[PDB]
């Protein structure tokens, strides 16, 4: 709802266009991915075990890996989201010297 | 993903799986109701084109298309159709003694006239009559056909086990002991590379037909080295003799075998377990 | 050992198992002897490399 | 399978929706294999090579190069499609379109250039962010072999002028191969580069052997079994071409080369291999035009 | 994959051992197909036959009657391979490791040469099991192309000497810049011979009846050369084609048999195949994943199939 400084004198009238203007909104992708060995897989889900605590301490080090990669991944969104920003700022921002 | 099923419907005019074994090396009949026109063409003109025009219209005669569209080869109706023609005889004319008992040949007797007159004017019969498969299920009618006989891979020499708990299902016959050709008797261990060459003889044994299966551990680059090497029919000059594509790979040379029971005694090779890569074929020299 | 051995073999197949007349039986066993000229035992071999025994005499 | 997305861009008319939804089932080139995917890598627009937009030369370089995707389910905001040239052998049943031949129970079908046929059928066109979406033709192994090499030897009888090859049956059907009225002669001159490229390298290499063999042979084994599987065929061919036709080694061996580096080219070029393979399941073994078939991944 | 084994036969020197970890991804020539093998006719002992060791275009003969295979995952006691010939059913794309000065492409067909350069030479030792190796180079098909066709003419020079000494190199390569020279030791007569040969007799069939017509247009050649571009670029400087311009000839049987189109096919049929009957045939595809347009010296490109 844009001001008006209606006139005096003969020139005609001020009309005030309220208008509504719109935009649309972007669609975007932030993909990210990690990797699983060919082991591990048998672990993690408990196909490959044994009575020894080495098949449950090698259980550990996949845990161990997980652990360190499911951050990694929950991480990178928000490392990402900023990213976009600074994407979407830089692509609606005109030069500053004109 | 290894298991897959294929179905063609067609005729029992044609190989009639109820009268073949449970294992047969089917081929199909691609472009059936074609070559009137490609006898005119692809051949020099001293090979009088007006023959196939008569000669596949002979065979259909033996066999109207309706809907029910001519396909579904055997293997069968290729060896006793040329059984006559390739250097074997009273041997692969058993197949003969097979077909006509339990098939036909009076729609033999048409397309042995076909294998000396597609052959005569270039019309080579291979990419013709193209690789189907296995002959799984013969769901056919009395006298129409419905057969699922998958190609597809490895999983129509697969399926063959476990639908049967008793014995073996289909176990691949060579429907010849002529046949599986004995290539390799420079013997070792390993996988068999199974192919299916149509070797000729062009205007020596006026426009020879041979059918056979080679039996190799060679690659497809050592193969048509291996098809030049082997062969006595190199006395021709027209040319594009000896086409050749994949019937894949049985991986495993120790289940080959050697029998004379079938179904007329005729002899047969029980070869189990088979890699089936449909493959490409090869015709130029 | 010998009974958290076979506990585990038990299992290992159960979670890979989600993956006119009678007399029709024999039964079967055969233990006792079966350590007896086996005259030693170590179990729960590992993911092993090199297994060295040294003698002094 | 691994189906891979193209993201929609922005706004696009309901025609331009409905252009989406008259594509459902076609053939797509695509370069990279990220599983997200935008449509600045699909349209024709993408081919530039040189500045220019290309032949059916240039199509066919990139028709090798480039790799297909099929699409299955059509989407709002996405292009679902599971690619042929992913998973293992004979798995991953995807469906096609057929166009005006047959597609039999088997066959092999080929993906190739759009001016062989009508060159503004199939070219679609998105009206709103104005790209085009030339769909590849999808013809089996035999005929493909077939056409290609035939409008090519129509292009020479229409390069230097003074029986009409276009009839081409198939095994019921008459192919009217000739669209006359606006195609020829846009024919002759989007498959402009290519006929140069099937005389160039004929003219080069008959003429290099001609000035080999005879410098061969007195310059045994290959000499004596040369004309042996040639008696009175490469010998008859030198009393043909040689008479009526005209007749230097360092320039010649370095003239060896560069053919048979042309002919590695041509034939990565030409033949149309096959890529993926009707054998379907309880169909009726023959497809029409329009119509959906079965398609196994593999040849 | 159809797994193939091949087992550590007897003893290790414990640095070579780290020499076959870094050697993941690359590919044995096993003649054969097995669930277990010995690693005596792996190495290039066995690529030596009776007496005398192949050239570079032996080689290309060696390496066409033997298998190639993937080291997938090194053991100390065994080497998983996996058969390229059958077992490339691999949706997981078995990966490779790219050993070649060419920084490739994204999409281009791979096929194997043999070490022929001349500071890759691929050449690892083994002293305890006393075994040379020479690991194949891939590199990519037009590439490979321009190769085979350069040794087999310098092994054609072998056979006629004539000329005076300085003659052109065939060992400069051009690949957007980057000048390779290759090694020119040896020069084995039966391997140059067998494959002079079938680029004599394939020339022989790919030319037919309706070829001759074509011959009559060589000065229709000369025509477009000084009225555009690409013509006068299609023409070669070093060719014979403007060497030669400084009819009909009638038979005319029937004259329905479309003479012309019936050239095209049979001159494709054996002059169009070149490459692969010379050399090894394409089965290796450059196919990455994660976008990257092309993948560098010492990288594991992921494999796919068949071109």
């Amino acid at each position: 709802h844009q001001p008006l400084i209606a006139r005096d004198g003969p020139h005609p009238v001020e009309q005030p266009v309220h208008n509504y203007m719109t935009k649309v909104i972007d669609r975007r992708a932030l993909n990210a991915a990690f990797s699983l060995a060919t082991e591990a897989i048998a672990l993690l889900t408990g196909e490959a075990l044994d009575g020894t605590g080495i098949s449950l301490h090698r259980q550990l080090r996949a845990i161990q890996q997980l652990a360190r990669n499911v951050q990694a991944v929950l991480g990178a969104f928000e490392r990402g989201t900023a990213d976009q920003m600074l994407h979407v700022l830089l692509e609606k921002a005109p030069p500053l010297a004109l | 993903p290894r298991y897959h099923l294929t179905r063609q419907v067609t005729l029992t005019d044609l190989c009639q799986p109820n009268a073949e074994r449970a294992g047969a090396l089917l081929l199909a009949l691609r472009h059936p109701t074609d070559l009137p026109h490609l006898a005119r063409h692809r051949a020099p003109p001293g090979r009088q084109t007006e023959r196939l025009a008569e000669a596949w219209g002979q065979l259909l005669e033996a066999s109207e298309s309706g809907c029910a569209r001519a396909g579904l080869v055997s293997f069968n109706f290729l060896v006793a159709a040329c059984a006559a023609a390739y250097d074997a005889r009273d041997a692969a004319e058993a197949v003969r003694a097979h077909i006509t008992t339990n098939y036909a040949g009076a729609r033999l007797d048409r397309f042995s006239e076909c294998l000396r007159a597609m052959v005569h004017t270039h019309v080579f019969p291979h990419e013709v009559m193209r690789f189907f498969g296995g002959l799984v299920s013969w769901v056919t009618q009395d006298e129409l056909a419905s057969v699922t006989a998958v190609c597809s891979g490895p999983q129509e020499a697969t399926h063959t086990g476990h639908p049967g708990r008793p014995c073996s299902a289909v176990t691949i016959p060579a429907c010849a002991f002529v046949d599986l050709d004995a290539e390799l008797c420079l013997g070792g261990p390993g996988a068999a590379f199974l192919y299916l060459v149509f070797t000729y003889r062009q205007c020596r044994d006026q426009e020879l037909c041979c059918v056979y299966v080679v039996k190799s551990q060679l690659p497809p680059r050592g193969l048509e080295a291996a098809l030049e090497r082997l062969f006595g029919r190199l006395r021709i000059t027209t040319c594009t003799y000896a086409a050749f594509a994949e019937l894949g790979v049985m991986p495993d040379d120790s289940p080959r075998c050697l029998h004379r029971t079938e179904r007329v005694g005729v002899p047969v090779v029980i070869l189990e377990g088979v890699v089936w890569r449909p493959g490409g074929w090869r015709a130029c020299a | 050992e010998v009974a958290s051995h076979r506990r585990l073999f038990d299992f290992f197949a159960a979670v890979r198992s989600d993956e006119c007349n009678t007399l029709s039986l024999v039964r079967f066993l055969e233990l006792g002897l079966s350590v007896a000229c086996v005259c030693t035992k170590f179990p729960e071999l590992a993911y092993m490399n090199e297994g060295r025994v040294q003698f002094e005499v | 399978c691994f189906e891979a997305d193209i993201a929609i861009p922005s706004g696009i008319s309901r025609p331009d929706a409905a252009a989406l939804q008259r594509c459902e089932g076609r053939v797509v080139f695509l370069p990279t294999i990220r599983r997200q995917l935008a449509l600045a890598d699909v349209a024709h627009e993408s081919f530039v090579s040189g500045g220019v937009s290309p032949d059916t030369l240039g199509l066919l370089l990139a028709y090798r190069r480039r790799f297909p995707a099929v699409i299955t389910r059509v989407l709002p905001t996405r292009i679902v499609a599971c690619p042929v040239d992913l998973g293992l052998t004979h798995a991953g049943t995807v469906n096609l379109r057929n166009t005006s031949p047959v597609d039999l129970c088997n066959g092999d079908p080929v993906s190739l250039v759009p001016p062989v046929f009508e060159g503004q059928a199939t070219d679609v066109r998105l009206e709103s962010l104005d790209l085009t979406l030339r769909f590849p033709v999808p013809l089996p192994t035999p005929l493909a072999r077939e056409i290609v090499a035939r409008l090519v030897a129509r292009g020479i009888r229409d390069l230097n002028p003074d029986p009409d090859l276009n009839v081409l049956y198939y095994n019921g059907a008459r192919l009217s191969l000739v669209a006359d009225v606006q195609q020829l002669a846009s024919v002759n001159t989007e498959l402009r580069s290519l006929v140069l490229n099937m005389v160039y390298s004929i003219t080069e290499g008959t003429t290099l052997i001609l000035t080999l063999i005879p410098r061969l042979l007195a310059l045994g084994y290959v000499n004596a079994l040369l004309q042996m599987q040639s008696v009175t065929r490469e010998a008859a061919q030198l009393i043909h071409p040689e008479a009526p036709m005209l007749m230097r080694r360092l320039p010649l061996y370095e003239a060896l080369v560069a053919w048979l580096a042309h002919a590695g080219q041509l034939g990565d070029i030409l033949a149309l291999a096959p890529a993926v393979r009707v054998c379907t399941f309880d169909g009726a073994a023959v497809v029409q035009s329009g119509d959906m078939a079965p398609v196994i991944r593999y040849p």
